[PDB]
């Protein structure tokens, strides 16, 4: 799965 | 887990300080798998790696694809209200 920092 | 509802604070200048992944293309719900130190999320206490955000501000991130997700969420500002679980 794609990870994202927000 | 229970359900829990979570209130974060945080300025303009800031993120919210978490990594998120999964969602609803994946047949998994957003989960958070980091907290990073010092940012909102870490200040407010309640929150956690492994929490499924279920929805944030009233708006249902369950059924959310990633990047839908990672929209909705980093529009909120100020005093943002989570809804989460941990399973």
């Amino acid at each position: 799965w794609p990870t994202s920092k927000i | 887990g229970p359900i829990r509802k979570v209130l974060l604070l945080k300025e303009d200048h800031e993120g919210l300080g978490i990594s998120i992944t999964g969602g609803k293309e994946h047949g998994v719900p957003i989960l958070i798998s980091e907290i990073h130190p010092g940012q909102p999320a870490d200040r407010c206490g309640g929150l956690h790696v492994g929490d499924a955000i279920l929805a944030v501000n009233g708006v249902n991130l369950r059924d959310t694809k990633h990047k839908e997700a990672v929209t909705i969420l980093s529009q909120q500002r100020g005093e943002i209200e989570f809804e989460v679980v941990y399973v």
